[PDB]
This record gives structure tokens, sequence and C-alpha cells, in this order.
């Protein structure tokens, strides 16, 4: 009757009809199918684009393929039928190409564009979703830390490398809320021979396996996807809902609310390497009652 | 004390493009002048450079397309905090 992940984040059909309406969520991702019925009118496509050229001289830039990742994530955050925060407005920036590849420099220019946009026309609290990862980057971590210090909430994917999230960015930036992925059995997600990252740089886990969301194959199509990007999108939606109910929350207070309302000790720590079990938070995100 | 950094995951590096990060309170006018000074010093050594972007708002600095041979010279520019070689990010 309801996608497993929306039931999982509901404290024990998906009820909130217009959650997160005071918040604007910026998405730095691939292109999006902005006329998909699930997200039409809810996502405003900015003029921002900074992407590297695709690999392979004979690449075919089909819109359904190019838009797959970003369209699904925009749906997870604010989608009409399958979204977490159905009242949140979104603004999309294109920093990933058709193959899902971007650059640290393009991501930096995008984070700057968000701050410039805010200064020109301030609205309510902002949440920035970064469903991407690269190697540890001093400059990307610094840019995230500065935007967080300026009052903006950042949420990122822990990474899908079954490795310590501290070796990746923006996952390793302490000021960013870093999200790992769990499945319907509340266990860490396996993705081929890899899976969710773990360790002290992860703040919490959220549903990230077989997540129903908008499919760019057609204007009413839905598809299931898995990964720490989907888990981060759940936390961006939960944060938009918490900030819309309590708009005066600081970043520290919001982080405290996310931990307090999470389900505790449901993950079997045996999945993580031995030394990472005490360092990895045993928390799965949920909405407040 | 200006330092150089490049991605530890060697296949994810993007050599030839560098983010020159200036000290925290550097003003935009100073960032633009530092980028122009880099181009002039590089040209005296026979190297072309291209300033792709000048940063202001979060981090002061600029993005430059140039040979990494110019990195020792670039680290001596006024206001430089550090220089990072560009690298890849991936959808998760």
């Amino acid at each position: 009757s309801i996608p497993w992940n929306l039931e999982r984040i509901t404290p024990p059909e998906y009820q909130p009809p217009d959650g997160g309406s005071l918040v604007e969520v910026y998405l730095l991702d691939t292109s999006i199918q902005s006329d998909h019925r699930e997200i039409e009118g809810r996502v405003m496509v900015t003029d921002f684009e900074n992407v590297p050229e695709e690999d392979g001289t004979r690449f075919h830039r089909q819109a359904s393929k190019c838009d797959s990742h970003g369209t699904h994530l925009a749906g997870v955050v604010s989608g009409r039928d399958a979204g977490v925060a159905k009242g949140a407005s979104m603004r999309s920036l294109r920093v990933l190409n058709c193959q899902g590849k971007g650059t640290v420099s393009g991501t930096l220019i995008g984070l700057e564009f968000i701050r410039k946009s805010q200064l020109v026309q301030p609205v309510g609290p902002l949440v920035v979703l970064l469903p991407l990862a690269g190697g540890y980057s001093r400059v990307l971590n610094a840019a995230c830390q500065r935007l967080a210090r300026a009052g903006v909430v950042l949420v990122t994917a822990a990474g899908n490398f079954r490795d310590d999230a501290c070796l990746y960015s923006p996952a390793s930036a302490p000021e960013v809320i870093t999200v790992g992925a769990t499945n319907a059995q509340d266990q860490p997600v396996t993705l081929g021979t890899l899976g969710t990252n773990f360790g002290r740089c992860v703040d919490l886990f959220a549903p990230g396996e077989d997540i129903i969301g908008a499919s760019s194959d057609c204007s009413t199509c839905f598809v299931s996807q898995s990964g720490t990007s989907q888990a981060a999108a759940h936390v961006a939606g939960i944060a938009a809902m918490m900030l819309s109910a309590e708009p005066e929350l600081t970043l520290a207070e919001l982080r405290q609310r996310l931990i307090h309302f999470s389900a505790k000790d449901v993950i079997n720590e045996a999945w993580f390497p031995e030394d990472q079990r005490v360092l990895t938070p045993n928390l799965v995100a949920a909405l407040p009652p | 004390t200006a330092t150089f950094h490049r991605c530890a995951k060697d296949p994810w590096r993007l050599p030839g493009t560098y983010v020159v990060v200036l000290k925290e309170e550097t003003h935009l006018s100073q960032s633009e002048r530092t980028a122009r000074r880099l181009q002039a010093q590089a040209a005296r050594r026979g190297y072309l450079t291209k300033i792709l972007h000048v940063f202001h708002g979060l981090l002061p600095g600029f993005l430059v397309k140039m040979s990494g041979d110019l990195l020792e010279l670039a680290l001596k520019l006024p206001h430089v905090d550090y220089i990072e070689e560009d690298s890849s990010v991936f959808a998760q």
C-alpha cells in the first residue's frame, strides 16, 4: 500500500501532504526531466551547468538516460506521490554529465552559485543535497564548511564504495550531514561487490535500496533505484520537514533532532569491518511524530 | 606555507586544471589581480594560461588551465593559501 521506505521513516499510506513548504532544497546532480508529473512545478531548473565531456567519442546524449539520476532524486525529496517532503520547492543545478561524472571545480562553482542566488533573493532555510562523491578534497571540504558556517544545511551521500567515508568528499566534511544506506531489513546496502560506506564520518543511515521514484523513461513512469544518493535524499526531505516545522533551528540543533528521532540499534554491526563497528553510528533516519 | 594537493585516487585526477585558493579574507579585486599576475609570470617563462573562473562568496581564488610545471611559481603568488589539482566526482 505504501513504498517500504516511506513506511520506514514514519514513526510506529504516507500521511504528510505538504511537508517542508518553508524550505528550498538545492540539488547538484545530473539534468532533470522537469516536466515529469511527479516533480513538474516543484523543481525549478536554474541556468547553471558545469560538466565534463562524456567518455567515448561516439556518446549519444539521450534525455531519458541523461536525466535518470537527478529526476529520481528530485522525486524522492518532493515527489507528488512518492516524495518525503511534498511541499518543498527544489532548484536544480547540473554538475554531473550524462554518465554521472562531474568535477570538483564544477561542484565548487555550483556551491558558489547557490550562495550568490541566496544573497540576491533570500527566501527561507536552505538545504543543499550533494548526491555525489570523489576522493578526499581539501578544497571541496572547505567550500562545504564555509557554506555550512554561512547558515546553509548540507546533506551528502556517504559513498557506495564499502569503505571508510572519511576517504571521500564531501562525505568527509564534518559540517555536512553524511548519510549511509540501509535496506528493508535495516541492514547496510550491498551494491554489487561494494555497498554503503561507513565509519566515523557517517552521521546516520537512511533507506537506500529499492527506492521507488520518478523514472525519466516517461512522464508518469516510476522505477526503483539504490545507493547512498537515495539515502541522502531521504535525509534532505526529513530535514526540510523538520526545518519547516521549526524554522529557527541552527545546524547543531537540526543534527540533534535527526539523531533523537532516528531508530536506534537496528543495524547488525557484523556487516561492517571489525574496527569500524564502534565508530559507525547505529541510527536509521525517521520523521518526528 | 602555501601547499599543493592532488587526488590520492590516481585514476580520478584531472591534471592540467588547478584551483588556486587564496587566504580567507582576500577580496575579489585582489583575487583578479593575482590571477593576472600568474598569467604574466607564466608568459615570461613561455607558458600559456587560461583563467576559467574567479571565485568569490565562499572561497576566494580562481580556476586556471595551465601546465603543472608552473605550480612552484604559483605557490609563491601573493595571498595563496593552497592549490589543488582538479579531480572527478561521481553520482552515488
